[PDB]
């Protein structure tokens, strides 16, 4: 007879009825939104790949290191790959000039 | 003749403090669609010390007028919850510096290692693709000295850092982890600003880098990244019992059981569809082949709560 794990049992199932229909509860656990919410991350996450091999290839790694000296550089090339990650193209970039 | 330019990376946005978890995002998202100029629709993880409360971010085009917004969305509730939001000013101070003993040789040659482990667990994790950038990556981690020279006759290293930037700048650009802070920002891709805040190498150390004192920033260093590369905690089999794992397929035999009720002698009515039958055998035939639909449910509900149940590192209450 433990009351700890009693305790701890009915907290969670406690917990489980009351947090049921919640969306951030769902999304951790119940697996149709865990399946959606995954696949709907890998898709943000892979267009973020073709984002940064973008800049890659483009050179706007070229000359650019991760030092203060260089902290100006680094801010036009964060506005750069949010620019690429909302679609733009190589025309909307002309702005940061 | 070519079209003019777009200022996406600047963006206004407004900010929520307090929204309860019984609010979903469409909601928010529904709300604030009405409003020409919106964008997107960002939540924080709850926590449990503010009875798992979020903290919202709506974002919203440049063009628009985000304080006349704002004052429109002032008094407006939604279930029982206040928005009551502000305006989100933009990020003041985005290149932050650390200590400057990170471009010394050593730790440099060091964190080479340890951003590759990052890529390379984080690349297996969410699944993408091989990475090109770990192509020979091991290579420069191998000292190369001239030994058999020095026996006969008896600081900043660049090579390196340019391969360390370039998975450094991959880990903060595709999986947003600054890697410098130590530290993770998973909402990153829904919040206002796409690829904020970065932190960078200081200057340099004003007196002689200590012998022992590089290997005291190593060992420091690996300690605050180990919780990045965390993988789920679970309840060993034996506690997964105790604290009651539902089985799948006898909860369904809970399920079928339940539904096939005796109204009388030779009638098995079920409520599921309304209609009668001779025997129990017939009600479990109706219910398996007809009503498959209501059975795969009964196996999500169970999966569902056994999800929960298994996570040891569970959201539970202060």
């Amino acid at each position: 007879n433990d009351y700890k794990l009693d305790f701890r049992r009915q907290q969670m199932q406690d917990f489980f009825l009351a947090h049921k229909d919640e969306e951030w509860f769902r999304s951790k656990y119940h697996p149709d939104e865990v399946g959606k919410r995954r696949q709907e991350a890998r898709g943000a996450l892979q267009n973020r790949l073709r984002v940064f091999l973008s800049l890659m290839e483009t050179g706007w790694f070229d000359n650019l290191l991760l030092d203060i000296d260089k902290a100006d550089a680094i801010v036009k090339m964060l506005d750069a790959a949010v620019i690429k990650m909302e679609g733009g193209t190589e025309n909307d970039l002309r702005i940061l000039e | 003749l070519e079209c003019k330019p777009r200022p996406l990376h600047k963006t206004c946005s407004l900010f929520m403090r307090n929204i309860a978890p019984n609010i979903s995002r469409a909601e928010i998202i529904s709300l604030c669609k009405r409003y020409p100029g919106f964008m997107r629709v960002a939540l924080s993880e709850p926590q449990p010390e503010r009875r798992f409360f979020r903290r919202g971010w709506v974002t919203f085009d440049r063009s628009v007028n985000i304080k006349e917004i704002c004052w429109n969305l002032q008094n407006i509730r939604l279930r029982e919850c206040e928005l009551s939001p502000g305006v989100n000013r933009d990020l003041t101070r985005r290149v932050r510096n650390i200590n400057g003993i990170t471009q010394h040789k050593q730790i440099v040659r060091n964190d080479i290692k340890l951003a590759a482990k990052l890529i390379h667990t984080l690349d297996d994790r969410t699944q993408l693709w091989q990475n090109p950038i770990l192509k020979n990556i091991t290579d420069y981690l191998i000292e190369e000295v001239s030994a058999e020279e020095e026996e006969l006759l008896g600081e900043r290293d660049e090579k390196l850092i340019k391969v360390l930037d370039k998975l450094l700048l991959y880990l903060r650009i595709v999986h947003s982890l600054d890697y410098y802070n130590t530290c993770e920002y998973p909402n990153e891709d829904e919040m206002p600003n796409r690829c904020g805040i970065i932190h960078v190498r200081g200057p340099m150390p004003p007196n002689r880098i200590s012998h022992g004192e590089v290997l005291e920033w190593q060992k420091t260093f690996e300690e605050k990244l180990t919780p990045l590369l965390s993988v789920r905690e679970s309840l060993s089999e034996e506690e997964a019992q105790k604290m009651g794992r539902k089985d799948p397929e006898q909860e369904v035999e809970k399920f079928v059981t339940s539904n096939t009720q005796e109204l009388g002698k030779d009638k098995w009515l079920c409520p599921l569809s309304g209609k009668k039958f001779k025997g129990p055998e017939f009600v479990r035939k109706h219910i398996f082949n007809k009503h498959a639909e209501k059975i795969e449910e009964v196996k999500k509900e169970v999966a569902f709560f056994n999800n929960f149940l298994t996570d040891a590192k569970r959201p539970a209450l202060p």
